[PDB]
DNA sequence: GGTCGGCGCCCGAACAGGGACTG
DNA sequence: CAGTCCCTGTTCGGGCGCCG
């Protein structure tokens, strides 16, 4: 008996016509178990081929989680709506909730199963479900309440959302709460006890209107990766070599840098393993730039209206480093990962964890998921990412394939 | 007209777009006497429906002789309807195979007479599927019907049929669950473990749930006894095989009779080990004409040879067993193909295949094999919903090597070492330090745009030096071309140094293979070295005999 | 014959993005 | 400086196989 909120897609494009990818065994009954009981529970109604649309589907394990989770990737259907959830119903982003000691993040995506969805736009929400061997043809679904994993359900239900959360924000006033997608972020700076404490206070607070999760995170323990040049007592030619080509490409983001001195060590035409001593301009030359590396960037800071864009370079030994930016050798954050899941052995399932801890981050300190530079093939990637993704959410991605150039990132 | 009992799919034109009004084709006396008696026929079944003057709608119609049958199938060139008629999903997402099958105790098979006649057209669209047959006087005004039921030949009737066939089918399988019914178009595969008694019950029961729609079951086209003939197989109780594949004999091969008998292979690769169609497809390489004739290579003559020889055994596959565990070994067959087998139990092919695809200018077999690895993954998780075991012809400790040190992520799923020859293996591997007491090469190369002139050459530590004088050529090509000449005239330990980011690029991707020749004579110099170091340096900084080298190849 | 849909292969041509060099 | 071009990879259009 709720009123539907009116949505429309973005002026000039039609609804999302991507077909839908292989699924493994235990994905196909893990959907199939949950289709039939959200059908029985009239949140999806089957459909035909009348629809033009569909959406791919799959389905997941959280961490350390037992239970499937139905994912659909909407990511061209949130492509095709975006004017609704930024413009007229956008959620505000607290900037003290990547200052907290500790975050923790909420599967709170049930709730929006409450709230029906409008019947005009219920035709964009469709998807298939495969069978092994292609035994039948695809058993199609549509939504008929706010689906996961839509970038306009958080919006519509804002509303509700903060007439739920008021007893407790005004009970707890210094506890942060954001709502990306079909997550809830609470942070305080309060002990890891009684931190928890208060969540379970808060899961109850939702559980008695019609609503679990445990996922921690300390974002105050945030580190960035710096670059940094070797404190070499002996020189070679090949190290000074390696050294004016890393200094030379970090003059494109710090400007004051300078090679002049170094390369004038490299005058002759020298063997690779010489070793050369520093000349006394070529010492001040290396520690000024030691000293530049320390500095800030000079002009960098976020624009709320530009794309987050992300690089990740696999530096071998189960070293990722990361860089976050929106324009070119401006980058608002660096970083890298060590000994993830998979180290030694798996690396699409490292890329994948570091793909997700990477839009993690972003989520705290920008509220917005980063498109990626994934240093991986496209058929090796679209092959095994669904086998290691544990989020509710799906960033967009790229390919990229560029060579080792000089080590800048990692030493 | 009386109601369908098969409820009817909405259909609509898209938006701002009328119904189709183009002229009928000229047709043939004999094929104007099979559309008149087949279209009288259907008017009286409650099929068409006369029409008058107030449908301004028209379409084209002939008719094509059925295979094996003196009988006529009636089509309608819905060319332009199709245009403007809304898009559907298609829900049939791919092709069953017998390898994902499952040994059945009772196993039946059943096609239904006229599928698209026994499902309605929805009732609001009949009016745009408006034809006019022509009579065999040109002066008469012939007679117009309109469909009520799926035409065929219309793009909605297949997406339409196999859902409103699920519809059916679904209560059925509700109440019978243990019972497995593979649904392509008509098609039916009904298998069950119940006892045979049981069964024949059970196929009864929905072929009377079938009836009730007006889906008839002739027993003309119905199977008890194996071998039962399924999309194109031969199913007996424990193995399967294709029904049986035809190659063409020309004498004079053009075009499209490779093209066929491309095909013909591709189709049989699947249950034929070892079918190559390298030395064929490199017929179909720049060539124009579908009709243009072109003699068979030397090469080609004897990969025909081969897979004649191939067809003349017989080969039949297995059934897959959820019990056990599945298995995919592949091997290198020829530069830049690859064949594989998935079973179960050693010579017990589920299914076989090849892989051939050469994906980029530059390669080598680790790539090959990763990318063969992929697609038969894809391709199992397709049929059996499970990734396969693989044994791989490459050593654990090759690809170890590769993966590691490769700066893309890489990764094979759980595998294990065959040795079975010939092996994949790295050719080279470039060193991680300076080599002490290797000569130092500075390389540089450099061209004019216009000219297409340029020089390459190198600069040594123990004074040695050469610039090569280079006609019709890049600024890639060239600096290539140094790096070719510093490998040439040094030992077998060479240190060199260059500053192009796209020669270093393609040669630390330790390739094996390459479409160009100089890239090709570049890796047959760094296979016979024994230990090689490759550097970059920043260009026009004044480093090393770097500045040295490229001032003589500045021109 | 020159109807539709699905999947697969092969090839060429189109598109498209990133470097290095030049007015 | 933007305008090229040299290179390489990707997407697509069009043929065959096969099934319904």
């Amino acid at each position: 008996p709720i009123e539907t909120v009116p949505v429309k897609l973005k002026p000039g494009m039609d609804g999302p016509k991507v077909k839908q990818w292989p699924l493994t065994e235990e994905k196909i009954k893990a959907l199939v178990e949950i289709c039939t009981e959200m059908e029985k529970e009239g949140k999806i109604s089957k459909i035909g081929p009348e629809n033009p649309y569909n959406t791919p589907v799959f389905a997941i394990k959280k961490k350390d989680s037992t239970k499937w989770r139905k994912l659909v990737d909407f990511r061209e259907l949130n492509k095709r709506t975006q004017d609704f959830w930024e413009v007229q119903l956008g959620i505000p982003h607290p900037a003290g909730l990547k200052k907290k000691k500790s975050v923790t993040v909420l599967d709170v995506g049930d709730a929006y199963f409450s709230v029906p969805l409008d019947e005009d736009f219920r035709k964009y929400t469709a998807f298939t479900i495969p069978s092994i061997n292609n035994e039948t043809p695809g058993i199609r679904y549509q939504y008929n309440v706010l689906p996961q994993g839509w970038k306009g359900s958080p919006a519509i239900f804002q509303s509700s959302m903060t007439k739920i959360l008021e007893p407790f924000k005004k009970q707890n006033p210094d506890i942060v709460i954001y709502q990306y997608m079909d997550d809830l972020y609470v942070g305080s700076d309060l002990e890891i006890g009684q931190h928890r404490t208060k969540i379970e206070e808060l899961r109850q607070h939702l559980l008695r209107w019609g609503l679990w999760m445990g996922y921690e995170l300390h974002p105050d323990k945030w580190t960035v990766q710096p670059i940094v040049l070797p404190e070499k007592d002996s020189w070679t030619v090949n190290d000074i070599q390696k050294l004016v080509g890393k200094l030379n490409w970090a003059s494109q983001i710090y400007p004051g840098i300078k090679v002049r001195q170094l390369s004038k060590l490299l005058r002759g035409t020298k063997a690779l393993t010489e070793v050369i001593p520093l000349t006394e301009e070529a010492e001040l030359e290396l520690a000024e730039n030691r000293e530049i590396l320390k500095e800030p960037v000079h002009g960098v800071y976020y624009d709320p209206s530009k794309d987050l864009i992300a690089e990740i370079q696999k530096q071998g030994q189960g070293q990722w480093t990361y860089q976050i930016y929106q324009e070119p050798f401006k980058n608002l954050k660096t970083g890298k990962y060590a000994r993830m899941r998979g180290a030694h052995t798996n690396d699409v399932k490292q890329l994948t964890e570091a793909v997700q801890k990477i839009t993690t981050e972003s989520i705290v300190i920008w509220g917005k998921t980063p498109k990626f530079k994934l240093p991986i093939q496209k058929e090796t990637w679209e092959t095994w990412w669904t086998e290691y993704w544990q989020a509710t959410w799906i960033p967009e991605w790229e390919f990229v394939n560029t060579p080792p150039l000089v080590k800048l990132w990692y030493q | 007209v009386p109601i369908s009992p098969i409820e009817t799919v909405p259909v609509k034109l898209k938006p701002g777009m009328d119904g189709p009004k183009v002229k009928q084709w000229p047709l043939t006396e004999e094929k104007i006497k099979a559309l008149v008696e087949i279209c009288t026929e259907m008017e009286k079944e409650g099929k068409i429906s006369k029409i008058g003057p107030e449908n301004p709608y028209n379409t084209p119609v002939f008719a094509i002789k059925k295979k094996d049958s003196t009988k006529w199938r009636k089509l309608v060139d819905f060319r332009e309807l199709n245009k403007r008629t809304q898009d559907f999903w298609e829900v049939q997402l791919g092709i069953p195979h017998p390898a994902g099958l499952k040994k059945k105790k009772s196993v039946t098979v059943l096609d239904v007479g006229d599928a698209y006649f026994s499902v309605p057209l929805d009732e609001d669209f009949r009016k745009y599927t408006a034809f006019t047959i022509p009579s065999i006087n040109n002066e008469t005004p012939g007679i117009r019907y309109q469909y009520n039921v799926l035409p065929q030949g219309w793009k909605g009737s297949p997406a339409i049929f196999q859902s409103s066939m699920t519809k059916i089918l679904e209560p059925f399988k509700k109440q019978n669950p243990d019972i497995v019914i593979y649904q392509y178009m008509d098609d039916l595969y009904v298998g069950s473990d119940l006892e045979i008694g049981q069964h024949r019950t059970k196929i009864e029961e929905l072929r009377q749930h079938l009836l009730r729609w007006g889906l008839t079951t002739p027993d003309k086209k119905h199977q008890k006894e194996p071998p039962f003939l399924w999309m194109g197989y031969e199913l007996h109780p424990d193995k399967w095989t294709v029904q049986p594949i035809v190659l063409p004999e020309k004498d004079s091969w053009t075009v499209n009779d490779i093209c066929k008998l491309v095909g013909k292979l591709n189709w049989a690769s699947q249950i034929y080990p070892g079918i190559k169609v390298r030395q064929l497809s490199k017929l179909l390489r720049g060539t124009k004409a579908l009709t243009e004739v072109i003699p068979l290579t030397e090469e080609a003559e004897l990969e025909l040879a081969e897979n004649r020889e191939i067809l003349k055994e017989p080969v039949h596959g297995v059934y897959y067993d959820p019990s056990k565990d599945l298995i995919a070994e592949i091997q290198k067959q020829g530069q830049g193909q690859w064949t594989y087998q998935i079973y179960q139990e050693p010579f017990k092919n589920l299914k076989t295949g090849k892989y051939a695809r050469m994906r980029g200018a530059h390669t080598n077999d680790v790539k090959q094999l990763t990318e063969a690895v992929q697609k038969i993954t894809t391709e199992s998780i397709v049929i059996w919903g499970k990734t396969p075991k693989f044994k791989l012809p490459i050593q654990k400790e090759t690809w170890e090597t590769w993966w590691t040190e490769y700066w893309q992520a890489t990764w094979i799923p759980e595998w294990e070492f065959v040795n079975t020859p010939p092996l994949v293996k790295l050719w080279y591997q470039l060193e991680k330090e300076p080599i002490v007491g290797a000569e130092t090469f500075y390389v540089d190369g450099a061209a004019n745009r216009e000219t297409k002139l340029g020089k390459a050459g190198y600069v040594t530590n123990k004074g040695r030096q050469k610039v090569v004088p280079l006609t019709n050529t890049t600024n890639q090509k060239t600096e290539l071309q140094a790096i070719y000449l510093a490998l040439q005239d040094s030992g077998l330990e060479v240190n060199i140094v260059t500053n192009s980011q796209y020669a270093l690029g393609i040669i630390q991707a330790q390739p094996d293979k390459s479409e160009s020749e100089l890239v090709n004579q570049i890796i047959e110099q760094l296979i016979k070295k024994e230990k090689v170091y490759l550097a970059w340096v920043p260009a026009h900084k004044g480093i090393g005999g770097n500045e040295q080298v490229d001032k003589l190849v500045s021109a």
